[PDB]
DNA sequence: AAAAAAAAAAAAAAAAAAAAAAAAAA
DNA sequence: TTTTTTTTTTTTTTTTTTTTTTTTTT
């Protein structure tokens, strides 16, 4: 209707992948299933390296507490830690390189593509070596393999021509640029990017302050604003912090209200309160403020400020001058008939191997559900998420209530599972898409499920 | 690896045993009656329905069932003593 | 046919489960299953409280990396963490309670028994008000019942005289004597125990030195012997050689006997160990030299074995005189048609998901056998070992092998998991245990097949 | 094509709190 | 025989320093 929704993604010479490949995605929801190490993380990888500004590759391994790849490995293909010798027999591609990926997105009668280019020049591997150009593209003849031919008979200026000449294509050789111009196209938040690719892995919940002070909400801290005043040799700085504190309140009063709709354990869901707190360096300061009133021993004032604003990373000037720093937050559990708490939770600490996994998905489906385009009223425009391991330490009951919750935020799924579930997957998805490997080798096979059943 | 097991079939097969005999039922004649596929992943189904229903399982005695699975061969199994009947769980969600 | 193997275990008033519970364990290995939320990590938290020092509780649930209940909680029973309030209905028994835990061991004729009693007083809370004692016999008409009634009789006079008032049981109100005890009973290692418990949540390597170095290898140290010689105003480097041959020795025919089973389609794995020289011994030798050479300048050499035994907790006079510091491992994988060396591994950083469980497991194993037999004399005196959310990241091929991993070393195994696999499991295993929660309460229920 | 300023993630160390075991007094 | 006092060990939390990469200017 309005909304776009992932179709399709391509690879060249990246990871284990070699030559070209594709594969297609249905609108309706697909599962992606294969044996043990073959390749179903690099796809993902390749998805989220266009997207957030600094990836954490291969997170769901850990359970969301340690990445452990790099950027120049995939470009490269390494195939494991090697023997040591003359010859590094163990990485794929050695001397003159390149590699190209591109993602493709669709709605009703338009299209947007975006894409990336990076290549080496000679046998070299620090990470200052590898020359790098994003795209961003609008016209339907543009394609990967135009890309490489241009690149071929030319480099960064042949790359660059395009511009001058062509329509609809935006090359921009500095990342930053890239995703400010993509997410002033989305109209969508600062942080909900990194915190689609955080979702994806993220399997426990140690605080939800964290999450809500540092993903969710904004940034609006006033320390420049303090430090000018300190220089100018002030109430009005307490003022600013107040309206911010309001403004906070009222956002997180629209996010509890939302989601009251979808349905936890039967009979059960869940509301977000908040709590206001006052403590550390804020009383230190009134009482200078009301002594000074007396009367000189002005630099007290500035003393203070100075001290606050040189120490960013402390806890006393963060809850001085950041505002949303100023609250305590935690979640409740109401009951439908009638309206009565049964249990009050600030963390995850205690519970079982399986009831974890439930509520922090239901969290961060619910905080992201509202990251995107409702924040500022109307519907999102851009719908989809992307889950890794799914179902790995649940029953068969606690996954139809995920996936039923996440029907009915209004959002797209694709699941990555190797062969362990079959039929939750064959009920509520459309499309399956099968990798395999050989030796070294990787390819990619796109079917429904029909086809596969008359086999 | 398709397949594998329908929960909703056995249910639906359990009650609508259940419901046309109309008396008590142990394990093994429920199981002669209306032989599994899979020996196990059956009999833990109906002791979880048993437990959660409420119906007493004693465990004091044993029955013993002997099946065949299809590459020939013979298992015995020395399940408990439940007695299982319509009136209990006729009206408890699943 | 002389290893002691599970066959049993009871509680009462553990955990969720109130009055008595029973649950009994085939000799060719067992299954539990039940749903979610349904109390299996409670029943074998149970077992271990009773042999590590130290447990960590709910291990397996946040991966190996922390531990969220502690002993004074499964006493009281509390169930989630309630709300405000003051009835405090998260909390199931409060005021005077009770409660007792026990475990069977039998090889032969012979038959061992485990127990512990633990009771509070009043209202209090603080693990300081929690009594407690621990019990070990090997003789029959003594069972939990047996026990309860005695402590109902009197208190922990009525208990604790009952070893004047019979024959083969022992009586200890301090934990530190009961694994003394324990330890001497079974001739296993130092810190056996502790790797066990370790083992049941692991799915993830960093290093192998650390683990070969903390738990599985012995403490010989010669801190002692060279302090008195330094304070006497050499067999010391010869001590420390035999030391570091007997390592390889056992390594030897650790992997010989690892060697049979296959890794992949056609490799098999191995320990290598290599041996590293630090500058401090040259500075001792080269001190050494110089005395010979110079006939004062016994100053140096007795100052450098003063600084040694002085600061023994840095890696610069550690690696001078602990044994185990002298060496350096890793594995390698070999394949058979032509033995050449393919790949040298030392954790397993970068890998894939399943990758890790395997490479964890395999360690873990060879460790755990090493560990229950220090010496050549074979025999192990204890045979059980126990996982947890077993094969939560693999597929069917990558289980099967470590099912066959574990079953060439001679190790009796019980697997758990929510209810999948089955296919899997109803061939290697002929048991099973099933766990079901209403409302507040837990039950078990047992099985067998032929 | 080369030099400078800024930011994010990893590692070591100091301070503090809680629990277990042995010695001494009523 | 029962209670109190002391020491020792283990774990957690906060702060500071270091390194690498990216972007900008000449
Ligand atoms: N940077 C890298 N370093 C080492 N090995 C790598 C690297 N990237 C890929 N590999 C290899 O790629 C394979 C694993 O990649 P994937 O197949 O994407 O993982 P996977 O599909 O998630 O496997 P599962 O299903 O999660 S167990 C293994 O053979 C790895 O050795
Ligand atoms: N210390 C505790 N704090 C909070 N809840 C507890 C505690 N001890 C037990 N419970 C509850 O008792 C239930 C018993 O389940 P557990 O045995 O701990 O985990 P489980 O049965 O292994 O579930 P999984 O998913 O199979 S790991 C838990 O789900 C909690 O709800
Ligand atoms: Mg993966
Ligand atoms: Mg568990």
């Amino acid at each position: 209707s309005e909304t776009f929704i992932l179709t399709s993604i391509e690879l060249y010479n990246w990871g284990g992948f070699q030559g070209y490949h594709r594969a297609e995605i249905d609108p309706s929801g697909t599962a992606v299933i294969g044996p043990t190490g073959s390749g179903k993380t690099t796809l993902v990888d390749a998805l989220m390296t266009l997207l957030c500004a600094n990836p954490r590759y291969n997170l769901a391994s850990t359970g969301g507490h340690e990445s452990d790849r790099d950027l120049v490995s995939y470009v490269r293909g390494v195939t494991g830690p090697g023997d040591g010798g003359v010859e590094q027999s163990h990485i794929a591609r050695q001397g003159k390189t390149v590699t190209a990926i591109a993602a493709t997105l669709e709605r009703d009668g338009a299209q947007v593509r975006l894409g990336a280019v990076l290549w080496f020049e000679g046998t070299s591997s620090s990470a200052s070596d590898l020359k790098k150009l994003w795209l961003l593209s609008e016209s339907p003849e543009q394609t990967l393999e135009h890309w490489l031919s241009q690149h071929h008979a030319g480099g960064m200026r042949a790359l660059r021509q395009m511009e001058k000449d062509g329509m609809g294509i935006w090359p921009y050789p500095s990342k930053k640029a890239f995703l400010a111009r993509l997410r002033d196209y989305f109209e969508v938040g600062e942080n909900a990017f990194t915190l689609l690719n955080r979702a994806a892995g993220l399997k426990q919940l140690n605080s939800i302050d964290e999450i809500f002070r540092e993903l969710v909400l904004d940034d609006r801290s006033a320390f420049e604003r303090a430090a000018e005043v300190a220089s100018s040799f002030v109430t009005q700085l307490l003022s600013y912090i107040d309206h911010e504190v309001s403004m906070i309140e009222e956002r997180l009063d629209d996010l509890n209200s939302t989601m009251q709709r979808v349905d936890f354990q039967p009979g059960r869901y869940l509301r977000l309160v908040a709590k206001k707190v006052i403590h550390e360096s804020l009383r230190t300061l009134q009482h200078a403020q009301r002594q000074l009133n007396s009367a000189k021993a002005l630099q007290a004032l500035v003393g203070l400020l100075k001290d606050a604003c040189e120490h960013s990373r402390n806890q006393g000037a963060k809850a001085l001058l950041d505002p949303r720093f100023r609250l305590e937050f935690a979640v409740s559990v109401i009951d439908r008939e009638g309206n009565n708490l049964i249990e009050t939770r600030t963390g995850s600490q205690g519970g079982s191997g399986g009831e974890k996994e439930i509520i922090a998905s239901y969290v961060l489906t619910a905080s992201l559900s509202y990251a995107l385009c409702p924040d500022g009223s109307s519907r999102p425009l851009f719908g989809t998420i992307v889950l890794d391991q799914a179902f790995s330490r649940s029953s068969h009951a606690v996954a139809g209530r995920i996936i039923a919750a996440l029907r009915e935020f209004g959002l797209h799924a694709v699941f990555i599972t190797p062969n362990k579930e079959m039929r939750l997957l064959r009920h509520h998805t459309r499309s399956a898409v099968v990798v395999h490997r050989r030796g070294v080798e990787s390819s990619l096979v796109s079917l429904s499920w029909e086809a596969l059943d008359e086999h | 690896a398709f397949d594998g097991l329908d929960r909703e079939a056995l249910i639906h097969d359990t009650l609508a045993v259940l419901v046309e005999q109309g008396r008590p039922v142990s394990l093994g004649e429920l199981a002669s009656l209306l032989p599994p596929a899979h020996d196990l992943e059956t009999f833990a189904l109906w002791l979880a329905m048993a437990r959660e229903a409420g119906i007493e399982v004693l465990t004091e005695e044993r029955q013993f069932v002997e099946l065949v699975d299809e590459d020939e061969q013979r298992w015995g199994f020395n399940l408990p003593y439940v007695g299982l009947d319509h009136e209990a769980l006729k009206d408890i969600d699943w």
